[PDB]
DNA sequence: CACGTGCTAGCACGT
DNA sequence: TGCGAAATTCCATGACA
DNA sequence: ATTGTCATGGAATTTCGCA
DNA sequence: CACGTGCTAGCACGT
DNA sequence: TGCGAAATTCCATGACA
DNA sequence: ATTGTCATGGAATTTCGCA
């Protein structure tokens, strides 16, 4: 086909529950297909709801064409059919429990899942308010196969705040 | 009548001689084409002209005519222009018949994140309990950011920004001496995140133009949908957000959100123009577009503009003059010209300040 | 697809011929130098540029770019304008890119009395319990009398300008629609001295210049006196009064008590050039004087003015616009073109108005 | 010398008591001594007091170079006196019982004197409201001894309100 | 609490 | 080439404070 | 220590379709 | 009482 | 006559609404 | 049925004093 750019898809799935930081017990994780970019919410429950609001930010700023994730219920609703298709985004689904997206995306929901949990038991409660700079570093970590960080990817510059 | 010897013929510097010099009722008189008017001495002229002037503090002509009325001397507007020069009256009230130095057209910001420019647009129609509305404005780009927020308040800023920035981190942020802006608090935030924070000369939005100009765009569009119904504007900001960073603007042929991206998302009439490219050629035709983009220059400066030189003598405007009070701050000094329609003062209260020509006057004499 | 003959070689006319024009996708599309765009029938235009504009209700080049990312049709610019012409919600909030026609300079009054102009200047700091201030102006001589009043009312308007009438009685008094003014109660009393009433095109300061420019002077010289003491501006009133109407204009070398009376009273520097001749050698020179006085000309038109022709289509600048609410009313047609300056529309109400172009904008398409 | 001129001076009196129409028990009289000008001042006394009040008035429109006067009271005070040298007016006063302006004052303080009269006991207490219109046909009545009148002389222009 | 900077309210008159 | 028509670009005007 | 800006739509100008 | 025309008030924030 | 200095005039800028 | 205005002070221009 074409080649790979940005908003092309965006991966999206939850982690949680986490310890109750200021009320928030999930996390909505949205990665961009291409650039590997990743956008964070923490939400107080994995619902459509919850992921409405959420993806609602985001979408005010760029549309992906496609949003691919798993079955889970949040994912699958009507209403959160309904608001994609308004919106002109597929919809798109890893067949039940044998998972599937990309190795750029199978490593970052890695980096962050783990980028997660030493801030888990090494900073207790206190983790929603450290989300932000998760989302920094992951958007500014060094990618081997392709030559460039996800915030270079995507803006086409060098970020103010590399690591 | 010390300079006197007139009557005996001599010749002293600045009197025409064709003129007779005769004497009446005590007064020198001098015959002129005027008529006749009386001569008064070197020592009685300053008491003269300040009375004349003094009647409605008129200006030069004004203020000479008065005087021809009954006298003559020797370059009479020279005594006059000097008084006019040490009333300060007529120096804080008079405006100005001098305009400012033409607009500086700053380069503009080399890439995204290089320079924030941000704003409170409102108070507005209470809208889900929100009456502001935070711009956020990449120099750059454009690209936009809207913010609703109860209060033009540090907390709300810092708490849209944080989120702002969970996306990227800028070099520099750009904003009026707005009361949340300056704050103290504000202002750890932004160096906790190595951030340095610019501020806009006061009483000057010209300087925020970018945020401001965007402010039109936000409220002539926020207005153009709420035709004939509420002003509920909240649930709008997002709608008016996207279709804002993705409108073409003629003179660049480009979207804000194309000088962001380089490629379009998901959105109406999406263009497509570069599917072919890969990335790595879209990404490089992109800085190849941030470079050679338009950029308006410096107009003519005014028959009659004014430029800041150092030790120059100038006024502030007053920021809110009551009712029938002058509207310039006593004279001060030009310390630094930090370029020419920006100004170190020697504030009146007595402090340094940089200021925007746009509100000083040069003052007269 | 109805025009489709185009794929069967056929010519329509404003379709190019070096262009292929394939089917694809059942799109008919060509391949343009842009890149391959899609030709949609000429049914569905409508609702393309439509779809388009609504984006951001963006006008027409900005527009255009959004259609052309896509799309290519035969004269894109025209189908798109004629949109911008049916959309109510930009024709009544998009501001104008044309400026008005130049000023007119109304010939000024022939003699004294020939034309009043009239003001109410405040609300002011309360010196004696009087709020404002009418103010009253030759016309002719610029001769100015200056009434002290607790309120903006017809009451105080015609108490002052019976004082005032014990002097002469005018043709004509000029002012803005000011309530007390547009009063049936000052209606009458106009009437029953047999004076006209003209008023100002309304929210156009301007024609009430004579005055507003007097009220500068006033309030200039009002402030200059006020200077680091209270604002008790009441028993300066007088002062202010003498003091300008015995204050020469440089254009004209002459004080409007000049122009009035032909000499100088008993003020200060008092000007005696006419002692010698006769006062009727004395009031001749005067319809001398007041003949030759300096009248300012039309400037030029700018670059980018328009002209109320009749029943041409332009809208009037909504008074008080609610936050977020359109400046502009809808589009209305012009009766009469009372001057190049001024217009009888059909208001929006639906009136005859007559209005200042300064308030108007013509409608776009 | 040189030619009578208008504001050369301002000769006053005062007229009453009259009937006290809305409260106003005198009438302060200024005429030009060039012109025949006249200005009526309807006040409640014919104190310095309430003349200064008036000339005051008159005084933010014309100054005379001298105001001549009778005798009275209210003319002949130190306040009268201050108040006159402050503006640079010149005091001037006919030699008591005798008095003296010229032809053309001394019969417009007829004029007046007698169209006042008119207006006294033909129409009631309600003379202070006309005051005005009998001051418009004063200075509109034509002068036989000098070819205009007071209105034409004064502003130089036919008056739009001529008898 | 008044000051500075940033903003938009509001009140009077006569119909 | 050169012409007439169409598409582009220019731009001063006004609104954001 | 900071600096005006850009959508807008008739008017001008440059480019395009076709010889 | 709300509307029209003419005017100037005023309030929020953080120091 | 023409020159240099002084006096006049021009004028765009801003403030009145 | 209505219409912009004029004090202001550097800069330009015209006039004046003296040959
Ligand atoms: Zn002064
Ligand atoms: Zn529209």
């Amino acid at each position: 086909d074409r080649p790979q750019k940005p908003f092309d898809k965006f991966f999206i799935d939850y982690i949680g529950p986490l310890p109750p930081s200021q009320g928030y017990l999930y996390v909505l994780v949205v990665v961009d297909g291409m650039t590997g970019f990743t956008w964070l919410y923490p939400t107080k429950a994995p619902s459509t709801s919850a992921t409405v609001k959420s993806l609602n930010v985001l979408t005010s700023i760029a549309i992906p064409k496609v949003i691919h994730s798993d079955q889970g219920a949040a994912f699958t609703s009507s209403t959160f059919a309904e608001w994609a298709k308004e919106r002109g985004i597929h919809l798109e689904f890893s067949t039940p429990y044998h998972p599937q997206s990309s190795g750029k995306v199978e490593r970052k929901n890695s980096d962050i899942k783990r980028l997660l949990t030493k801030l888990l038991v090494g900073r207790p409660t206190k983790w929603y308010d450290l989300l932000p700079v998760v989302q920094l570093a992951l958007n500014n970590t060094y990618s081997p196969v392709l030559k460039y960080t996800p915030h270079q990817l995507l803006f086409g510059i060098d970020s103010n705040t590399p690591f | 009548a010390e300079l006197d010897q007139l009557l005996q013929g001599h010749y002293i510097k600045g009197y025409p001689k064709q003129y007779t010099y005769f004497l009446e009722d005590g007064k020198v008189k001098v015959s002129r084409p005027e008529g006749v008017k009386i001569i008064p001495p070197q020592s009685d002229r300053q008491k003269i002209v300040l009375q004349a002037h003094n009647l409605a503090h008129t200006g030069r002509e004004a203020t000479l005519l008065k005087i021809a009325n009954l006298y003559w001397w020797p370059n009479m507007r020279k005594d006059v222009v000097k008084q006019l020069g040490r009333c300060q009256q007529c120096l804080i009230t008079n405006a100005s018949n001098k305009a400012s130095g033409p607009i500086l057209r700053p380069d503009r910001p080399q890439k995204p994140f290089d320079k924030f420019f941000i704003d409170y647009i409102g108070p507005l129609p209470p809208s889900q309990g929100y009456l502001y509305v935070l711009v956020v404005v990449d120099g750059m780009t454009g690209f936009t950011w809207l913010y609703p927020t109860k209060a033009p308040s540090t907390s709300a800023t810092v708490k849209s920004l944080n989120v702002l920035t969970s996306i990227a981190i800028p070099k520099v942020i750009h904003s009026d001496q707005g009361a949340a802006f300056t704050s103290s608090t504000f202002a750890e935030w932004a160096k906790e995140r190595g951030i340095h924070l610019e501020f806009s000369t006061p009483y000057h939005p010209q300087s925020s133009g970018k945020v401001e100009r965007k402010n039109s765009d936000i409220k002539r569009l926020l207005t153009k949908l709420l035709v004939g119904r509420p002003t509920k504007w909240y649930d709008l900001l997002p709608v008016v957000q996207l279709a804002l960073n993705n409108t073409y603007s003629p003179v660049l042929k480009y979207t804000p959100h194309q000088l962001l991206f380089g490629i379009d998302s998901n959105t109406p009439f999406a263009n497509q123009d570069t599917l072919d490219l890969t990335r790595e050629e879209e990404l490089s035709l992109l800085q190849e577009i941030r470079t050679s983009l338009y950029h308006p220059s410096t107009p003519p400066a005014s028959s009659r503009s004014w430029s800041p030189v150092v030790g120059q003598l100038v006024q502030e405007r007053v920021a809110r003059p009551a009712s029938l009070r002058p509207r310039w701050h006593k004279p001060s000094t030009v310390l630094k010209v930090l370029n020419p329609r920006t100004v170190v003062i020697l504030d009146h209260l007595g402090n340094n300040r940089t200021v925007s020509i746009d509100n000083l006057k040069p003052t007269s004499h």
